[PDB]
């Protein structure tokens, strides 16, 4: 919304599964036309199990991010592992309460033995919605038919991979400010899995 | 640019301030915002640059084209309606202009004086007195004009608006040049407003 | 094959454009009294501060005429709009009636008009020059 | 930037009689060319013999009746009781309209009652608290055109001060039924409040409806 | 020649110092409108004629600028009627709205006409909404004005595909009445013309009121 | 002296009458009412336009009688008019005109008011043209009845007239009035 | 607040002779877009109040905090609050109406459209609106946004006067306010098949319905 | 591009198979929010196996439709059916030679005897693009992706009823400017044919 | 024409010992969006010119049709149409350049970028560029849009001067632009991943490549 | 508003208009734009509505409050330095507003006339002459200027200014007021310019 500053053309995706949750995204960061960074890591953690994509404002979103991560470990330091929604709350309050200032947009993804694996969207606004899946980014619009067309609950691990590959290649294909490779985080019972995978593999979906 | 007129029971007498241009000084002894349009009409015009001069210089040669062809004059009723219908056409295709006219006659039909005010989008209405560029002169005039005053008497009532209207202007203002039209045509009053 | 039509504006301008009521004593100048346009008209108002659609109605009826002979010259040839070009300037040409406006009756039948009707043909509308003799110098080109 | 005032056009007129006054307003609430609702009165009885009314924006003038009428509950809490006067309601409404100063009410106020002699008393106040008394005054969208009807029928033609209240009910319904006749923004009800020594009287009739 | 466009630097110069409906039935067309006329909140005349005849069997209603709507019905009429007479034959509702559509695109939308269009040909009962820029479209029932979300709410509610003629006039005066009782710059009368296949136009005058 | 654009026109109908008057400046020439032998024509606006649309209209009718050999009546100028003010549909008149008159076939009463580009208005009970006052055209609703003989008509027209100018500008108004009948056409001044 | 970013289209309510009806569909939309399926904007509030939000969907969620905390807030404390001390319909609408006037004093204003629907516990109906710029009104029956130029007309041949109040069942409100809903469906194109209903009697208490369709669309005459 | 003037915020869809092409759309039409007409047929036949859809402004690609007809007549007249190819020739002079003062977009589909059935795109600008489908309208950036992932050259027919049923119905789903019946005419050397689909079919699938 | 809707990115170029090289990437965005895939935007002329436009797409093909029609003038009834009255890649761009600037000064432009490469009859070598507002000029290497700020800085490392000319052999040169294409690849959001190149040799005529895609990317560094 | 002042040998004359408000007609006869700072330093100031009274009032009561608590009498250069720095502060947070002031004193310390000037932005210059609000004057005080001039001869050249003043502005323009400060205090002369 500011003149002369970073935003964030992205391709998020976050898919709950028999077992978990899986956040996906590209690499891509554009100024304008210009490729600004194209290896760049979107997948911020704050907490262990607790990962979120942003959109909007670079600035606000990593202030934002930040500041619910401190959140977390205060948090902690009390009651230990919080769950999915207790950061979706916070997110949520942080976007609502500055949205005439902040231009900032999350995707949130949990797992926790309670729930098992949950996400959150916050568009812009500071509205909170709890879905199966989410997409969002300017490569997003491009791929809303596609997945709701091939999205089924309590799908097996490689099953949700491929669907997030499958989407966010034909997001890559279509949306000019997406591209580089996918990046990915499994969130299960087991621990935390990161997945990469390069332009030569899913090209040749 | 400021012009008055008034038509007393005899005779029609306008004023015109013999003013220059602005950021040059100039020396001269003409009216240049007055054109005789016929022997017993006259026309005073006040305005913006040029566009009024072309005006005034162009009303003039058709009135002539028509004293010369015809033989005749015409009367100050026609020139009058002849000046609005051609001031109505010169602003139909383009950004309207500044500019005022008084046109004082003598009709030798009727044998009386005859006074008409022509505004920028070409209202002409027939009054006993009129002035344009002033910012009250119109109460002095309302207070001490009669229809059927002499000469003389417009004349003193004349040096009175002048009078009103310089106690008001720096001394920038030169002066102002008097002429009369009645039965016997146009002259100028060479000694004072 | 245009629609709305274009190439509207003036590229160069003169004193001596319109040839028709230029001055006898300065040639290179136009004659003011004879335009008896009121007198105070230069030429540089006329390009600025004009009706958008004007152009636009004022072109209307010859951009579709050209675009129908730009057809005609595709899918019949040369030939076609050679003729109806040719037939148009026989009786524009021949058509001289100085004391009437109207269009000639053939004119509207070879335009297809014979019983159409439009604004134009509702509203079909001094001291100095506008006699016969003025439209006589105008025909001849004399 | 954001707009805070809205419209919500009314028609509304006071008149003072001999010992009584009158407080009329059209029911009608719109919003454009739509209808919010055919009764949605606009005329208030505010405690100890005043009515009032604010046509305008609706949300304004609402605010302005419950800040007047808190005020004279706290008046009457501080003061032993005591009766609020007509001039001095007039004079709190003028301290409330100006202290908008600088942000103020969409709204034209207009307050009933009787005066300490018992006759009847109108004030009119314009959006920034300026208020003089009146014997008749109309405001609103129809105001010009309710105006010359009682012009033409009272003068101020039997004198107004000898009218009773039942001729002054029968020319208000007439001059709004004309109204309605003529003005789009006119129709469905008429509310009229009467304030005498006995107290505050509500009256009702129907308008056209189209 | 023309519509002309002088003094239109001088007049910027100066600056700078309704519910229609139309209804398809078995066979044929109705149109209906209200009869209340206002010059901004003031009304105006309580009893205006909305409906127009381009043609005795083709009829028209419009929105927007007054003088151009009945400018352009005019013109239509007068061509439609001079093509009738070349052709020696009745006059088609096609033919109309082709002519409408192709003067409204000459003016670049700079003739604020909006219309509705029925009528009955020999080729059979035709309804027609026109905008002023020259696009057109077809429907089995349409609505025109600032009344025209009312009307259209009660056309939505009660049509169906057999519509007898008193089926179809009762919905076209309903659809009207709505727009008179919920909209302000409805209320007064309906107006109504019947255009049946094989017969004359039948022209009701205050069918309601 | 040279200001004279704006006043008001009211029409009004009477039994086998109409009535057509007009504001009028004050003393030390422009009045806004014209006739065409039997239609009365009376414009507000622009001093400019409403002498260039008599003019025209002398013209027009002139041309007419001279064609028919017939006088015009009310109906056919009153198209006329809004023809010729429709011709002028992006450069419009600054107008408000109004037409009344005594058709001489038939003998009806006819007035009618018109927009700046001829959209006709044809009202059986009366017209106001003019921005001068707001109140006018509630003193004429609160005035006017319907048939009423040419004194009550005149009484009616030129109180209207005369309230209108109390609440108003004065020192200087004046009115002009005309009461035609199908042979009778009688002008009044009023100087109050 | 300062611009819609996430909305709903249009809540519909009505009165009937025992009660009151509102519905609202389950659409929330990001410009053009259809985005949110699932969004519930009918908040019911104790056992004999409904609250309706049409406009920004992130200031409704404020909004229904709001109700919560005033919910939490009456029983503080307060051993019959479920009994004779519950919140009544007025008190509810008393509050968003001071709430939302006072963000609007504040050139914040919350962007939405409110109407609170309910029976008082004398069994009067409770029937009011409030929007953004604090404007209030009541009547027998209430629409937003598309609806208050559609479902109105439509509502009102049922429902035209107070009169008309006792003569209106139930059933005939309930199908009325199903019919206008197929309506705006119909023109509306921000709307949704998918709707919620809630009726407010004072003998049955409140009767709240999801996942209503619309149905029996006539869907058949455009084959020619 | 004019003010207030009516747009075309549609869902357009031209798909070639194995025994000719199909062009599919939808049926709604909408001024802003409201919509106009909910059964408007967006089919516009301009010769008897040459048809075509638009965007953009509906007065301007009417006037041009109605040319192209008026032209293809005359093309009749001399030398037969036209072909496909002179037919977008057409379309795509009378858009380019008028782009500064018509703002216009074809989707034009054709049989012939010769090329046996094509598929021609005019976006807005003029350029004319040849392809074996082509998807156009405010609706048809929600099927990019899915498409992409569901078109096969030289399918069947039936295939490619059910594959422009499914596309129209996501871009319907997902834009609030299209709804309604789905309306196709399938061009082949057997002749024309109109199909129609009802949303309550659609909607299942 | 005042203003681009559908564009490609842009167009590099070399002079070597012996002949030109010319390459363009096959793309046509819409935008953000990547919409047409498979536009060539080499446009050979005759036997020894070749024509690469970066720009508007329909001002592209409104040249494409100029340049043929150009070809067709040409040939008309000459008899050694090819022999010895062929096009030069001077007369060329001297038709192209007289274009551009008229429709410059008409307030009417082609939003066009234009490089012409090619060989002389006599084996010179002739790569010069044009735009939309007719501004010309010639050098040993060029290249429109981002390559001018990204394929030049490279390709003058081989050739820096006209004396290096002589020196660079086709190999080098061809390497030199494919690695140029891999680089924009990698910097272009607006770009392809597949292009076509020209190679004008004043020995083996004229060799055009198709379908050429950017190899050999290091998408390895990412995993950490 | 316009100001003058002329450093002569011996005294400083400082020549204020004894204009008036526009829009109200007002019959008053003395210096409101003119301010006694001490008995050996008066100011002169010329600018807009009542901000340049306002300011004048604040600098006077400044002034006579550092007289008062050290029984002393500030040099006029410190006086045009505190000047200086109260106006340079009072725009550091508002929209500067037209101000310019002419301060003239008498030091006895150094037994010599002084005279200083300040503009709306806060600059203070010294010079022997001075002048703000006229559209020249300028020749005139060179051409006839001297250091050592007596205070007749500096009076004589005020009034060749004045007259050239007057001779460009109307009969609106009712007068100046003329003071003197020299060694014996501030005297007003009060037969003429």
């Amino acid at each position: 919304l500011k003149k002369g500053e970073v935003s964030l053309g992205t391709s998020i995706m976050a898919v709950t599964f028999k077992d978990g949750v899986i956040l996906g995204a590209d690499s891509r960061t554009t100024t304008g036309a210009y490729i600004a960074n194209r290896v760049t890591d979107k997948l911020t953690r704050v907490h262990d199990k607790i990962w979120c994509c942003r959109s909007g404002s670079a600035a606000d979103t990593q202030a934002i991010a930040d500041i619910v991560q401190y959140h977390l470990e205060l948090y902690t330091s009390q009651y230990g592992t919080p769950s999915t929604e207790t950061a979706a709350s916070v997110f949520k309050e942080l976007c609502y309460e500055n949205k005439d200032n902040l231009t900032a947009g999350i995707i949130v993804a949990g797992y926790d033995d309670k729930n098992k694996g949950e996400v959150y969207t916050i568009p812009l606004g500071g509205s909170v919605h709890k879905l199966p899946y989410a997409i969002a980014g300017s490569g997003s619009t491009f791929i809303y038919g596609y997945c709701d067309k091939n999205f089924r609950e309590n799908m097996s691990k490689e099953e949700t991979v491929d669907f997030i590959k499958h989407s966010l290649s034909q997001a890559i294909k279509w949306d000019g400010s997406s591209g580089g490779v996918i990046r990915m985080v499994v969130l299960t019972a087991a621990g935390v899995e990161r997945l990469i995978f390069y332009p030569d593999e899913y090209e040749q979906l | 640019d400021i012009i008055l007129g008034i038509r007393v029971q005899d005779s029609v007498i306008l004023a015109s301030s013999k003013a220059v241009t602005r950021g040059i000084s100039v020396l001269k002894d003409s009216d240049d915002k007055t054109r005789q349009l016929s022997p017993h009409t006259l026309m005073s015009f006040a305005g913006e640059a040029g566009d009024t001069v072309q005006f005034a210089e162009y009303i003039q040669a058709n009135i002539q084209l028509y004293s010369i062809r015809e033989d005749y004059e015409l009367s100050p009723q026609a020139v009058s309606s002849f000046v609005r219908q051609e001031l109505a056409k010169s602003i139909r295709s383009r950004r309207p202009y500044q500019v005022n006219v008084l046109i004082g006659g003598y009709d030798k039909k009727k044998n009386k004086p005859e006074l008409y005010q022509i505004d920028y989008l070409g209202t002409k209405v027939e009054l006993p007195y009129g002035a344009h560029g002033y910012s009250y002169t119109f109460f002095l005039l309302d207070h001490h004009y009669r229809p059927d005053m002499t000469t003389e008497e417009g004349l003193d009532l004349l040096k009175l608006c002048v009078q009103e209207l310089e106690k008001r202007m720096p001394m920038d203002f030169k002066g102002v040049i008097v002429k009369i039209v009645d039965k016997d045509g146009i002259r100028q009053v060479d000694d004072f407003q | 094959m245009n629609i709305v039509p274009q190439d509207t504006f003036k590229s160069q301008v003169s004193t001596d454009q319109d040839k028709s009521v230029l001055s006898s004593a300065v040639p290179s100048l136009p004659d003011t009294l004879r335009q008896q346009e009121g007198g105070a008209v230069p030429l540089s108002t006329q390009l600025n501060d004009r009706h958008p659609l004007e152009s636009t109605l004022k072109n209307w009826e010859t951009t579709q005429r050209q675009r129908q002979m730009e057809q005609y010259r595709q899918i019949f040839g040369i030939a076609e709009p050679m003729k109806r070009t040719m037939e148009m300037e026989i009786v524009n040409r021949t058509d001289f009636n100085p004391l009437s406006t109207n269009g000639s009756i053939h004119r509207d039948i070879l335009l297809n008009k014979e019983c159409s009707i439009d604004w134009e043909d509702v509203y079909p509308g001094t001291m100095v020059g506008d006699d016969v003799h003025s439209k006589i110098e105008k025909q001849l080109g004399i | 930037q954001f707009n805070p005032y809205g419209d919500n056009g009314g028609t509304i007129l006071g008149i003072a009689g001999e010992d009584f006054a009158v407080l009329a307003g059209d029911t009608r609430n719109i919003t454009d060319y739509s209808i919010n609702s055919r009764y949605e009165p606009k005329v208030f009885d505010c405690g100890d013999n005043i009515v009032m009314s604010a046509n305008g924006f609706a949300a304004d003038g609402d605010a302005l009746v419950k800040r007047f009428k808190n005020s004279v509950k706290w008046y009457h809490f501080d003061h032993n009781d005591k009766k609020l006067s007509i001039n001095s309601a007039a004079r709190n409404i003028q301290h409330l309209l100006y202290g908008k100063r600088f942000f103020p009410y969409y709204v034209h106020t207009i307050i009933a009652g009787l005066d300490e002699d018992g006759k009847g008393a109108v004030y009119s106040f314009d959006p920034v608290g300026s208020y003089e008394r009146e014997q008749c005054r109309a405001g609103g969208a129809a105001a010009s055109l309710i105006m010359p009807f009682l012009d033409n029928q009272v003068n101020f033609k039997k004198p107004l001060k000898y009218l009773s209240v039942e001729e002054v009910i029968k020319l208000v319904r007439d001059s709004f039924t004309s109204a309605t006749e003529r003005h789009i923004q006119v129709g469905d009800g008429l509310e009229i409040l009467i304030v005498t020594k006995d107290g505050v009287r509500k009256e009702f009739y129907e308008l056209k409806r189209d | 020649a023309g519509l002309s466009f002088d003094n239109y630097q001088r007049n910027n110069f100066l600056a700078e110092n309704t519910t229609i409906v139309g209804v398809k039935f078995n066979n044929g067309v109705v149109i209906a409108a209200d009869t209340r006329s206002t010059q901004g909140p003031i009304v105006a005349d309580k009893n205006c004629a909305k409906l127009h005849r381009i043609s005795p069997k083709i009829w028209c209603a419009g929105a927007g600028t007054a003088a151009d709507t009945e400018a352009v019905t005019q013109l239509i009429g007068s061509n439609i009627e001079l093509h009738s007479l070349y052709t020696s034959r009745e006059p088609r509702v096609v033919s109309a709205l082709q002519m409408l559509k192709q003067h409204l695109f000459k003016y670049q939308g700079h003739i604020g006409a909006y219309l509705i269009v029925a009528g009955v040909d020999p080729t059979g009962s035709h309804l027609f909404s026109i905008h002023a820029h020259g696009s057109t479209d077809v429907g089995y029932y349409l609505s025109l004005g600032s009344g025209s979300l009312a009307a259209m709410a009660v056309l939505e509610s009660h049509w169906k595909q057999d519509l007898t003629k008193e089926e179809a006039i009762k919905l076209a005066s309903d659809a009207i009445q709505a727009g008179i009782w919920n909209d302000l710059g409805s209320g007064s009368n309906v107006d109504v013309c019947v255009m049946e296949i094989g017969k004359d136009a039948e022209y009701l005058r205050n069918y309601l009121t | 002296p040279s200001s004279i654009n704006g006043g008001i026109v009211v029409a009004m109908t009477g039994k086998d009458c109409v009535a057509i008057a007009c504001d009028l400046r004050l003393g030390s020439k422009f009045e806004k009412i014209f006739h065409y032998g039997h239609v009365f024509l009376g414009i507000t606006g622009l001093a400019t336009d409403v002498t260039t649309l008599n003019e025209m209209f002398r013209y027009k009718t002139n041309l007419y009688k001279l064609k028919e050999e017939r006088a015009i009546e009310p109906e056919t100028f009153t198209q006329l008019v809004s023809s010729s003010l429709y011709e002028r549909r992006f450069g419009p008149y600054f107008v408000g005109p109004v037409v009344a008159g005594i058709n001489s076939k038939s003998g009806k009463p006819f007035i009618a008011g018109f927009d700046l580009i001829g959209c006709i208005d044809e009202a059986k009970d009366f017209i106001v043209s003019g921005t001068a006052s707001d109140q006018l055209f509630g003193m004429c609703e609160s005035l006017y009845e319907p048939n009423l003989e040419p004194e009550d008509l005149f009484e009616t027209i030129s109180q209207a007239l005369l309230n209108a100018a109390d609440r108003d500008a004065l020192s200087g108004w004046g009115a002009v009035v005309y009461i035609i009948k199908k042979d009778e056409v009688v002008k009044r001044y009023l100087k109050m | 607040t300062q611009q819609p970013i996430v909305t709903g289209t249009s809540v519909i309510s009505m009165k009937y002779d025992n009660g009151v009806i509102i519905a609202a569909d389950n659409l929330g939309s990001y410009g053009s877009l259809l985005r949110f399926n699932g969004v519930e904007r009918l908040i019911p509030v104790g056992d004999n109040t409904v609250v309706g939000i049409s406009g920004d969907i992130s200031d409704m969620q404020h909004i229904e905090r709001l109700l919560k905390d005033l919910v939490t807030e009456n029983a503080y404390d307060n051993p019959l609050a479920d009994a004779e001390e519950a919140l009544e319909p007025s008190y509810i609408f008393e509050y968003l109406a001071t709430v939302m006037y006072q963000r609007r004093s504040k050139m914040n204003p919350l962007w939405n459209a409110i109407i609170v629907a309910g029976v008082q516990s004398n069994g009067d109906q409770f029937l009011r609106y409030v929007n953004l710029l604090g404007v209030t009104y009541s009547s027998p029956t209430l629409a937003t946004g598309f609806g208050a130029h559609m479902a109105n007309p439509l509502l009102r041949k049922v429902v035209d006067r107070e009169s008309d109040i006792p003569k209106t069942t139930v059933q005939v409100a309930e199908e009325a306010i199903v019919n206008a809903m197929r309506v705006l469906y119909y023109r509306d194109a921000r709307s949704s098949r998918n709707f919620s209903l809630a009726i407010i009697d004072k003998n049955t208490g409140l009767t709240f319905k999801k996942n209503l369709q619309v149905e029996n669309m006539k869907w058949d005459f455009a084959k020619d």
